[PDB]
C-alpha cells in the first residue's frame, strides 16, 4: 500500500515520503510522461512501469509484509499481488537510497507542463 | 492518496 511503501522510503532515506517523494520530477507520485529529471526520478519512472506491470492489483491500497534481515528488506509471502507490490516497492526505496547523491530540492512540485513526452516501460 |  502506499503508507506502507512511504514509510519504507523513510527507513530508507529518511526523508518523508510527503512531501520529499510525492511531487518529485515527472514520475513520483502522479506522472506518466516525460524524461525523467535524474536519477531519482528514473527510480520512480521504472517503479510506475512495476505498477504498470500489474493491471489486476491494487498497489495504492494492498497491503503487503515485510521485514528487515540485517538491513536488507524481504518481501514476506503473502497474495501474488502482494508479492509483487512489494517486490516494486522495495526495489523503488533500494533506488532511492542509491540516488540519495543527487536528490535535488528543485525537482519539488515540479510543474506538470516541463513533463512532456512518452517514455516506454 | 498520490499515484505511482
Amino acid at each position: 500500500s502506499l503508507l506502507e511503501f512511504g514509510k519504507m522510503i523513510l527507513e530508507e532515506t529518511g526523508k518523508l515520503a510527503i512531501p520529499s517523494y510525492s511531487s518529485y520530477g515527472c514520475y513520483c507520485g502522479w506522472g506518466g510522461k516525460g524524461t525523467p529529471k535524474d536519477a531519482t526520478d528514473r527510480c520512480c519512472f521504472v517503479h510506475d512501469c512495476c505498477y504498470g506491470n500489474l493491471p489486476d492489483c491494487n498497489p495504492k491500497s494492498d497491503r503487503y509484509k515485510y521485514k528487515r534481515v540485517n538491513g536488507a528488506i524481504v518481501c514476506e509471502k503473502g497474495t501474488s499481488c502482494e508479492n509483487r507490490i512489494c517486490e516494486c516497492d522495495k526495489a523503488a526505496a533500494i533506488c532511492f537510497r542509491q540516488n540519495l547523491n543527487t536528490y535535488s530540492k528543485k525537482y519539488m512540485l515540479y510543474p506538470d507542463f516541463l513533463c512532456k513526452g512518452e517514455l516506454k516501460c | 492518496i498520490a499515484r505511482s
